[PDB]
């Protein structure tokens, strides 16, 4: 009741009944229902002094009675704003020491799991702080150890996937590895859980970063996956980042003049995009080439058609197809004496509803041909089919 | 984790034991029959060699009301080891006719008894098929085809019926 | 008396709580100990079962057995996770009672509840009447969320309420500073 009394008035009155619930559940060791309300108020932004003090006071008693997920989460909420990364690392090391003291040995029933997953989350947050500490190499090594542990734990039960993938995404963003950030963020979004979707603004910024990386990523040449994903619902309506959504739509469609105007206006929004403007123009050219190949069809092409459909001169089409073949978009072969660019298997695209009917009709024709051939074969050689 | 799901080989004895099991317990329609698929593994080609009956029970209701005896698996294991120590549990089979809802759920029960990933063997015991009535389904985790959370689901494997010297005769 | 029984222990997150020192989980394990010992003393021929009602859908830990070693090993390897889908657990327990090795032992069920019964009331009454029709005897030992569970526990017992058959006995003992198996020794058992 002592520290309970001290923390009772060190907050807002709206949070005071929560303190009463914490005190009531502490009386008869109902600490799981206490942790429910602890999570209830910890997620709320009102807990800025509470994250600083209530954790280190309350949970110091109940840290060895509750599932370690909530225990580590309560400390994580505290370290969402602090710039005490030295003492934050010391806090994480203390958490490791306590978990490797209780779960070290003397395991005698009482359920439990030795709570290795909490240790994995703690190490992931150590890597996160190291990234905040500009420990890029050390953070990378730590997350390598984390993925090694991910190989263990016999297909780990989610949760740790969220923190680990978020940590790798943050590392790739800080290292400006656009393709790695894109893939890791997509994996994290797929592995996201419905227990909490953190701050809507933070997830909006994450979607913004994902769009930036997709636009500035090398091994990405189809933005359909991002556009029709629930991650885009965060800025499916906002106008502050509507410019990049329009630019992505132009990228997919292949618009040139609209792309030029949008890139001119928004080149000053971030210097990161201004640095890689030429890469974005090459992305436009490759978009146009792929869409023209997929629309005009024809296993062959011509230099003039590519030049007209990509706005590049008839002398730079060759390098364009060089990049296209090297990046894996196509598997063709050039011919310059007579400009007759030859095209083979093309990068696959998501199939729409209309394409199903044509493929179904072609299937029907193929199956009818096969049936006719089989009927002829059976009829002709019935004397030996035994 | 072992990747051994490239090829599956079944001796005819496992399959005929499946048919005998189905015709023995008088299973009517909608009543699936399940047993264990004792064999040898740890190589690329998983090989099924011997089987036995299991007291699997399930009401045609909520998929979680499935019941299966835990002691029977180990009790059969001990006797079969006494008869032959070269045959180890490598999963389970059900008496067809096609994949059901609880297949993913019940497979996890055999995770501890098995050493590698448990093997599912569908047996067209009532013989509606035209080709081979057997197909393998190893439960593996891969990303969703709809761009959603990674799912631990079954994967079809090329199963070929092949006999040894003892059973070919 | 030859009496095949199954013990539906609860390992839900609410059952992790510690109103009974040390925890409701440990108290349930000790009650399972006492019930197994008492059934052994009454008649060693009786077989006991262990079914856990939490950890996603209920998982059978051991079939109808009379040996403490295997179930006790199972008790050490059942993590306290998930919620208590008591309807599915009761249905599974009914399914187990069909496969008694001794087909003469009468069906008995003792279920441990430490979480709200958030199940379909009509479906619950249907399950209770199905259990009564199969002459299945059910006992529920309530400690924990008594304010809610006792709304459906009495309904269960009034739906089973075997007059001449094995009568269902309800226990809703409020958490008290006495030993739990001492509380369950007299009222529900005898």
């Amino acid at each position: 009741d002592t520290i309970l009394s001290t923390l009772r008035m060190e907050a807002d009155p709206s949070l005071h009944p929560l303190f009463e619930q914490f005190e009531k559940f502490y009386e008869e060791k109902l600490w799981f229902q206490l942790s429910e309300s602890l999570t209830k108020f910890f997620d709320d932004a009102k807990s800025t002094p509470l994250r600083l003090r209530l954790y280190d006071n309350f949970v110091s008693k109940f840290y060895d009675k509750i599932n370690q997920l909530s225990v580590v989460k309560y400390l994580l909420a505290s370290l969402k704003d602090s710039k005490d990364f030295d003492e934050s690392l010391k806090y994480l090391d203390d958490l490791k020491a306590q978990f490797q003291e209780l779960d070290s040995k003397k395991q005698r029933n009482n359920g439990s799991k030795d709570h290795g997953d909490g240790i994995l989350l703690i190490d992931s947050e150590i890597a996160r702080t190291y990234l905040l500490k500009n420990d890029l190499v050390k953070a990378r090594d730590l997350l390598d150890d984390l993925e090694k542990t991910l190989d263990k734990k016999d297909s780990i039960p989610l949760r740790i996937t969220n923190s680990f993938y978020s940590t790798n995404s943050q590392y790739f963003k800080f290292k400006n590895d656009f393709n790695s950030f894109y893939y890791t963020s997509l994996l994290y979004l797929s592995t996201l859980e419905p227990s909490t979707s953190i701050t809507l603004a933070e997830r909006q910024q994450l979607a913004y970063d994902l769009s930036i990386s997709a636009l500035l990523g090398d091994k990405i040449y189809n933005f359909g996956e991002l556009l029709h994903h629930p991650i885009m619902e965060t800025i499916v309506n906002d106008s502050n980042y509507d410019w990049l959504f329009q630019l992505l739509n132009a990228l997919t469609v292949g618009d040139f003049d609209k792309f030029d105007s949008l890139i001119k206006v928004q080149i000053s929004k971030i210097p990161i995009l201004a640095q890689h403007e030429s890469f974005l123009r090459q992305k436009i050219c490759l978009m146009t080439l792929i869409e023209t190949v997929f629309v005009k069809n024809i296993r062959m092409l011509s230099f003039e058609d590519i030049s007209k459909a990509t706005h590049l001169p008839k002398d730079n089409v060759e390098h364009l197809v060089m990049r296209a073949i090297s990046l894996g978009l196509l598997k063709g072969s050039i011919d310059q004496v007579n400009e007759l660019v030859t095209i083979s298997w093309v990068q696959p695209r998501i199939i729409s509803g209309d394409q199903i009917t044509k493929m179904k009709d072609r299937l029907v024709e193929w199956n009818d041909q096969v049936e006719k051939l089989g009927k002829k074969m059976e009829a002709r050689g019935q004397s030996i089919w035994v | 984790m072992s990747l051994q799901h490239e090829k599956v080989t079944i001796a005819p004895l496992v399959l005929l034991s499946a048919l005998d099991h189905y015709e023995r317990t008088q299973t009517k329609e909608n009543k699936r029959c399940v047993g264990v698929i004792l064999g040898d593994a740890n190589s690329s080609t998983i090989r099924v060699t011997n089987s036995f009956a299991l007291p699997f029970e399930e009401d045609e209701k909520n998929s979680d009301v499935w019941f299966l005896d835990h002691n029977y698996i180990e009790n059969m294991n001990e006797m079969c080891k006494k008869i032959n120590a070269k045959e180890k549990l490598i999963g389970w089979y059900h008496s067809g006719p096609k994949l059901r809802a609880s297949d993913l759920k019940i497979n996890e029960l055999f995770k501890k008894y098995t050493q590698n990933n448990p093997l599912l063997l569908i047996v067209d015991v009532k013989q509606q098929g035209v080709g081979l009535p057997t197909d393998a389904y190893v439960a593996i985790e891969q990303v969703k085809d709809d761009g959603t959370s990674t799912e631990k689901t079954f994967l079809h494997l090329p199963c070929t019926i092949e006999a040894e010297e003892a059973e070919e005769i | 008396v030859l009496e095949a029984t199954v013990l539906v222990i609860d390992n839900s997150e609410y059952s992790r709580n510690g109103d009974f020192p040390r925890t409701r989980f440990e108290a349930q394990i000790d009650s399972v100990e006492f019930i197994f010992q008492a059934k052994r003393n009454s008649n060693p021929e009786n077989t006991v079962g262990l079914i856990s009602g939490a950890g996603a859908n209920p998982r059978v830990l051991s079939t109808f057995t009379a040996e403490f070693g295997k179930i006790l090993a199972g008790l050490h390897d059942t993590q306290i996770e998930g919620k208590l889908h008591m309807a599915t657990a009761l249905q599974i327990a009914q399914l187990t009672l069909k496969h008694r090795q001794n087909k003469v032992q009468h069906q008995r069920i003792v279920a441990f509840v430490c979480s709200p019964i958030s199940d379909s009331r009509d479906e619950l009454i249907r399950l209770a009447k199905t259990l009564k029709k199969n002459n299945v005897a059910v006992d529920i030992i309530n400690f924990g969320e008594i304010e809610q569970n006792t709304e459906l526990l009495d309904e269960f017992i009034a739906a089973v309420n075997n007059p001449q058959e094995e009568t269902s006995h309800l226990l809703t003992v409020t958490p008290g500073p006495r030993l739990l198996y001492e509380n369950i020794a007299s009222s529900p058992i005898i």
